[PDB]
Order: C-alpha cells, then structure tokens, then sequence
C-alpha cells in the first residue's frame, strides 16, 4: 500500500521538518507500472520556514509505512529537487506578463472620480476625523516626536527622509491610513492626485472649504480641506505658491526620476521631486504642508504620498522591463532590514498589518503584502515599453546637469538655479533663471546626508542662451527658506555641473545620423536639373 | 613645425623587474619542461647546443657540433636558440618571455631566481626546489648536476676614473659600424659572463659542452640578444643597415643547425622555417 | 557651401565625441544677438528675430529647418574622412 512521508533535513542544525506525505495505490496482483515523470509537491513553505536557501543543503529524507504501520525499507529515490522562478520575473523565460497578485483596494486617479466615490471618501474620512484616529496616524510622521536613539541622547521625529528607505516608510504610511479609511466604510481606496499634469485650480476634493451633502441635504465642511492639530490647538492652513499652478517642469523631472537604474539615485531624485509639492502647497504658514513637522496633519498628505508612491510603483514595473531588481535593492543594504521606528513600535501602532511589515524589505511588494494596486501604471498615457522608448530617446542626446550635494538643514527651503555668463570685459556674473527644487525639514528631524548628487537638467535653458558644455559659464543657486523673508548664506557646496555625452554618441549609442525637423533639403548646384 | 603624430608578442623583462605572478609562472613552466622528456623538454633543447652532438647530421660517424661560435653568424644562431627555449616555456605556461639580466648595469649580486636554492610559491605556500638554480645533465648520470663558480670580476664597480670591464668593452662593441667587427667584439664581450659564472667547474657555463644545461645560460643569452637588438637600433639610428649584413653574406645563406633539420629532431615549425640566418 | 562646410565639421565633432552644437571656445560672444537680425527694424522675419543669438543657430536642422543632401565630403563618409585627417596628422608637417 506504501504510504510515504517526506521530510527535509539540513546538515547544519540538524533541523528536520515534514513537508507532507502522499499515497501510492498498490496490490499484490498488479499491472507493472512506473512513472515516466516525477510527482511534484510544493515544499516552498517548509523551505522558507527553515530559513534554508535552495542552494545550500537541504537534503531530503523519507519514511514509508504500509497500512498496518510496519516500516518498509530501502524503498525509493527522491533525489531531485527543482526550483521554479516566478512567471512574473521575465529575466530568462516568459515574456512581459504584468503578473497577478492578491490585489485588493484599487487606487485610482482623483480626477477620474465620480460624485458618489467622492462623497463616500469624504464621509469615511470624516468618521476617521471627528473620532480620534487620523491624528493618531499623523502623529507618526508629525512634530510630537517618538523616536529617541541610539542611546538615546535626544529625541527625533519618526519619519525617514534622508535615507533611501524614505519611500518605504511613507509607502506604509499611506497603506495604514487607507486601511483605516476602508474600515470606516469607504467605497474606494485612497486615490492619487496626479500633479504631474498642470492645473488652473486645486483638485475639487481638497480645494473648497465646504461641500454639499446630498444625504443630509445640507452644506457641510469638507474634511479634506484641513486637518486639525489639537495637541497644539491649531489647524493646518495652506498658502499655495503661484509656482504650483501650470508648470509642466514636473513632467521632465519625473522623466529623469524614471531614468534611474540604481535604486538610490532613483530615491534621491524621487524625494527631492516629492519635496517640491510640499513646498509649493503649504509655503508660508508654520502649520502647513511645507514644514516637515506639521505636514502630516493636512489630509492632502496621503493624497500626495499615494501619488508619489504610484511613481515609485511605476519605476518598479519599469525595472521589471529592464530586468534590473524591482522588488529588491542592490543599493544601500544596511537600512533595508531595520524596522520603521513608528510602525515597529508596539505603541502607538496597533495595526497588525503595518506592524508586521515595518521592515523595509517587507514593503517592496505592495500588491502582495499591502494588498493594493494602482489602476494603470502607464505614465502620461504611455505603456511601459513606450516609456522606456522615450527614456532611451532622451538618453540619445548630449545633456548637461547641475549636481547638488544635499543634507539636512534645520528647516525646509527652496533652492533656485541661475546661470552665470561671464562677460568678456570685464568680469561679470550670475543673473539668469534655470530652475528650482526643494529640501524639506523641521527643527527636530533626524540628521541626514545624501551620499550622491541630485541632478537637475539644465540643457534646454543653456540651449536658449546658445551655451554649450564647453562655453564659459557657471551655476549659482539662490536659497530662500520656508520663511518668506528668509534668504541664506552658502549652506550647500557650489553646484557641480556634469556633461553626459549622447549614447549624442558620447557614451552608449553608436553613431546614428540622427533624425531632426529637417525640411527644405539643400543640394549641390551641379546635381540640379 | 608639428612632428609626426595575431597573438601579442612575448615581452622579455629584466629579471629584477618580474612580478610575483611572473616569477611563479616561470618557475612552474621551467619545472614542467625540465621534467618533460619530450623534444620540448629542457634536456633535449640543451642537447641542441653542444655535448650530445647533432651536427652535421645526428647520423654522422664523427660529429663536429653544433652551435655556431667564433664566426659572423654566432648571434643569429643563438638568437634562434633562445626563441627555441622561449617557445617551450611559452607552451609550458610562462606568461612572459625569457627574462634577461643585463650586465649593462654594474653588479653586486647574481639575480634572485638564479642563485636561490629553493623557491616558495606565495600562493600555495609550499617550498619547492628552484628550477633555475641549476640543471641536471641526464645522459651522463641521473645524479650529475651543473655547478658554478662566481669570479670576483663580476662585481666590479666604477672607480674614480675607472669604469667596469663590461661597460667599456660593450660600448667598444657598440661603437663599431661594421657588422662583422661588431660581431668579433660582441662575442668576446659575451664570453666574459660565461667565464665568470663558470669558473674552474667542469659542468658549467665556462665549458662549451655543458653550458646550456645551466638555466642561467639562457637568461644570460636573452640579454645577449638584447645587446644585438640594441646595436641594431643604433644602426637604424645611423641610417645604416640593420636586419641585413653587408659583410660575411655567404655565411648568411647557410641554415642554422639543428633548427634546419625539421624532421623528428626539431619542430617548432617557426624555428625551422627561419633556419636561415 | 561655406555653411555646408561648417555643418560637416559639426558632424565631425559628433564623431569625435566633442562639442558640436555648443562652443567651449568663445564664451562672452555666444549670447549677443546678431546686430542686424536682432534689430526690430528692419528684420521682420520672426524666425530669424527670435533666433538671432549665436547659441540659437548652432544646430541648423532643428531651428532653421533644413538639411544638406549629403554631409560626406568629396565623396568621403565622415568616418573615412576622420581616417584621412588622422593619417594626415600622422606625418611631419610645417605651417606658416
């Protein structure tokens, strides 16, 4: 009858653990039979449970009994063990698949909302608001500090901002809030507000102070207009900088964020770009989006950071296409295992989801672990093949960048970029606008120092000045802190400037005889008819 | 005025220039080709030179053999001889060409790999016999080895006005603009290290018969070749012929033995093909 | 034709992985608008007016919207042109 039980054992411990059993059917009288194919079982869980790599042994041991329980001996060879890569990995086998995951709570564009979805979002969030909760969540990021380390001599704000694990943290943040949003009866998961597309006004959901309640038939306060800060007895206010309205620069910036092969380069450009919105939106007030300390209390926070998260998501998918690591990081390794400080804390985080997966490495697969998905991962209506296509065409020309070595100032500020053309006679300097980006911070934020340069592409502005990489000029920044009056002395090293030759033919791509606008072809006079 | 703006060749470094890896590959390669009983082996190639005679033909009743000495074609022969050796340890896994030690510089010592009795591989840490220290003369006896005696004249240093024998006579040799005069000086200058490393010892560099059995010979002769090459360059600088000899031209037709044989005795195809001086 | 020559050099510079639509050479001059073309009168051609600065006119193809039939010179592809030029550089030459 031959009941056969199989276990795995390693040489090291030696741990033994059962992976399950199986039955083969037999009788004394029989048709002679042997399989031409191995019977396979899934064994993956027991392997992960032993913390046993598939490469190390991990040699398998079995015992076989008849029906009466008597142990038959010298039975069988279970020698082979096979490893199956995910179909979604794309590296060696299957073509691009957009693989299936658990995929609850679809996150969609705020613009593509309907009146129902919006009113339901407003109501759910309200329930979160008059009751205690949302502030309890915003306090994880905000100014009441919870994080003393490493001894600790002093306390810091809990949210992570100088590091490469910045996205992870905030990723989880949004997850957390969305969770509790859904639990309050929300028809939909947290939407992303795509600010990459210019806007003459603010989004409807967050903009107006009051919305009309259909059910109650009365006008009521929009919960997304402002969050309450009751421990300082204040409210989040918003002073929108005019630079926020209509600029298409964010398109190019995100474009250069997506170019990034390395994870940390990605992270730095990703996060500076993310700082931008904070700065433009809550500019001048102390209790607003712009200051790191009180930024979370303004609901738009997660509306912002879901969108930011979406960008990250897209990049991951892009990385899949590039066969580079999408759910892992060859980048800064020692940070990827340290649990997020507010989420890992037994108090005040009682959400088991965010608690269990507070380690950075746990937050990589958003779809399987945090159970959410984005409606489309196309950028500006562009398929990922199309996106990589555009990115390569972008890399096809000679480009010029300004490098910025950033670190934690005590405070959030905007640095603006100007192009200095020395005059022939005599020496003259520094007066033409190139760009702008933001650094975010608060008084008690944990100190930080980028280990790489932030890049700002100045190619087009130089082309409009008729300037080249070889032509004489220099780059000067002008720094204006979050206080309107405030302007600063020399906090960061003078901007580096880097020239990247075209693949341009400078670096990667061969000589290609490039395509241009190119009307009116001029030809030799002798070849005329 | 603006001035003027496929297996890679082996490079013969100066001995003292050699890296640990290069010394390693050389020690091991010479070790193998010394254990090698084939034609490619050290005993056979060293047989080419003199004592187990192969000229005019190895089949002769009486054999006057074999290397050319005391005549215009002396360098060519030995040049070819060296490449013989060279190719062997290139096949036996030497990463560089035959090292030379130039007597062009004044000397205080015999080079490291030459004089040290034992060699310790840095990579495996096991000490072995140094193949370059001496050579075995197999056909006489399995036990018989080449021995040496270093004459004091080897270590001469420039005095106030005086300069070493070698410096003087080498420059006296390079002074010549006629190939044959060059040759007659050059060979004698070449004899000095033979005499000074050989000494009174029978199985040594001083004796024509047994010389090529001492590995030193070849390192020595590498530099000999270099000297010639140097002279060639000099000639090319003077607008004079290098790569050709206007004197003793008749001897330049007579092919080098036993490289000329092809046959079972030597091949090495490249060595046979260019057996003409 | 003179312009054509310049075009070829630019492409040559492309082959050499050096500045072709940019000039590291003469920095303070590249931003002054052409004095006749920049004048509001009498240059009323908007194309030339807007692009009167030297830096604006570096790449002829994108801004002035034209191409030359071939940018090979005397029947020589730009790679083999660079070959000729390099071989030329390879010998002793004397200049006044």
């Amino acid at each position: 009858s031959l009941l056969v039980e199989y276990f795995i054992a390693a040489d090291g411990t030696d741990q033994k653990m059962k992976a399950g059993e199986f039955y083969v059917l037999g009788s004394e009288n029989e048709m002679p039979w042997k399989f031409d194919r191995p019977y396979k079982s899934d064994i993956t869980y027991v392997m992960d449970a032993m913390k046993l790599h598939y490469t190390d042994k991990y040699h398998v041991e079995l015992r076989i009994t008849d029906m009466t329980g008597a142990e038959v001996t010298d039975l069988k060879l279970v020698t082979s063990v096979i490893y199956e890569p995910g179909i979604g990995n794309f590296g060696e086998g299957r073509r691009w698949i957009s693989p299936i995951t658990s995929a609850s709570r679809i996150r969609k564009n705020l613009l593509d909302f309907e009146d129902g979805e919006m009113e339901s979002l407003r109501n759910a969030f309200k329930q979160m608001a008059d009751e205690g909760r949302y502030e309890e969540i915003a306090s994880f990021h905000g100014v009441p500090a919870q994080c003393p380390s490493e001894d600790g001599t002093m306390v810091h704000t809990c949210c992570l901002h100088g590091m490469p694990v910045f996205p992870h943290w905030h990723r989880l943040y949004v997850s957390l809030v969305e969770d509790e949003l859904l639990a309050r009866g929300s028809g939909v998961a947290v939407p992303y507000w795509d600010w990459v597309e210019p806007f003459d006004e603010l989004p409807r959901l967050i903009n107006e102070a009051t919305f009309y309640n259909s059910r109650t038939l009365q006008i009521e306060p929009n919960p997304f207009f402002k969050g309450k800060i009751s421990f300082e007895n204040a409210e989040t206010d918003r002073d929108t900088q005019p630079e926020l309205f209509g600029n298409r620069y964010l398109y190019d910036h995100t474009l250069f964020v997506f170019e990034q092969t390395d994870f940390c380069e990605f992270e730095v450009h990703y996060e500076v770009l993310h700082n931008t919105i904070h700065s433009w939106l809550g500019g001048r007030d102390v209790h607003s989006m712009s200051s790191l300390d009180y930024a979370a209390y303004d609901p738009v926070f997660f509306l912002h950071h879901s969108n930011v998260d979406r960008l990250w998501a897209i990049w991951q998918e892009l990385q899949r296409y590039r066969k580079l690591s999408y759910n892992e990081a060859n980048c800064a390794l020692p940070l990827m295992n340290q649990p997020m400080r507010p989420f890992s804390n037994s108090t005040a985080n009682n959400d088991r989801l965010t608690f269990t997966n507070s380690r950075p490495n746990d937050v990589f697969d958003y779809q399987n672990v945090l159970h959410y998905k984005y409606d489309t991962l196309n950028f500006a209506g562009l398929s990922i093949p199309q996106l990589e296509r555009i990115l390569q065409k972008n890399q096809g020309r000679d480009r010029i960048f300004a490098g910025f070595l950033l670190h934690g100032i005590k405070a959030s500020a905007d640095v603006r970029i100007y192009i200095c053309v020395p005059t022939g006679i005599g020496e003259e300097n520094c007066g033409n606008y190139a760009g702008i980006f933001s650094v975010l911070g608060g008084e008690t934020e944990m100190p930080w120092q980028f280990d790489r340069l932030f890049r700002y592409e100045i190619t087009d502005e130089l082309k409009k000045l008729g300037l080249n990489q070889n032509s004489h000029f220099r780059v000067e920044m002008e720094l204006t802190a979050v206080n309107g009056s405030k302007i600063t002395q020399k906090i960061f090293p003078n901007p580096t400037i880097i020239f990247v030759p075209s693949d341009v033919e400078f670096e990667e791509d061969t000589w290609r005889d490039v395509v241009t606008s190119a009307n009116r072809i001029r030809r030799n006079l002798k070849d005329l008819s | 005025f603006v001035p003027k703006k496929v297996r890679g060749n082996l490079v013969r470094k100066n001995v003292d220039r050699l890296s640990l890896q290069e010394i390693n590959s050389l020690i091991h390669a010479l070790k193998r080709m010394q254990k090698d009983r084939s034609s490619d082996g050290f005993e056979t190639i060293a047989s080419f030179h003199a004592l187990p005679p192969l000229c005019p033909n190895p089949t002769a009743k009486h054999r006057h053999a074999c290397c050319l000495h005391g005549m215009a074609t002396f360098p060519q022969w030995h040049r070819l001889y060296v490449v013989q050796f060279e190719h062997s340890l290139n096949r036996h896994g030497a990463i560089v060409g035959v090292p030379y030690w130039d007597w062009t510089y004044p000397m205080t010592e015999v080079p490291g790999l030459l004089t040290s009795e034992k060699y310790t591989d840095p990579f495996t840490g096991i000490e072995t016999f140094n193949p370059f220290n001496h050579g075995h003369i197999s056909f006489i006896s399995p036990e018989t080895m080449t021995t040496r005696e270093v004459s004091e004249h080897l270590f001469e240093q420039p005095a106030l006005g005086k300069q070493t024998w070698l410096f003087n006579n080498i420059i006296l040799a390079l002074e010549q603009t006629d190939y044959c005069d060059f040759e007659v000086q050059f060979e004698i200058v070449h004899n000095s290290i033979h005499s000074w490393l050989g000494g009174k010892e029978l199985y040594s560099l001083n004796h024509l018969h047994y010389a090529a059995y001492d590995p030193a010979f070849f390192l020595h002769h590498s530099n000999v070749d270099r000297l010639w090459v140097v002279w060639q360059e000099l000639q090319k600088f003077r607008g004079l012929p290098a790569y050709e000899s206007n004197c003793a031209i008749e001897l330049m037709s007579q092919p080098l033995k036993p490289f000329s044989f092809g046959a079972p005795y030597n091949l090495n195809p490249v060595t046979t093909k260019y057996s003409k001086p | 034709t003179v312009d054509r020559l310049w075009a070829i050099w630019q492409d040559l510079q492309r082959y050499r992985k050096l500045d072709y639509n940019v000039a590291n050479c003469a920095l303070n001059l590249l931003n002054d608008p052409m004095r006749p073309f920049n004048n509001k009168t009498a240059n009323q051609d908007h194309l030339t007016f807007t692009n009167s600065r030297p830096n604006d006119v570096f790449d002829y193809q994108n801004s002035l919207n034209y191409k030359f039939d071939s940018l090979s010179f005397s029947g020589l592809s730009i790679p083999r042109l660079d070959d000729l030029l390099e071989s030329r550089q390879s010998h002793d030459r004397v200049f006044a």
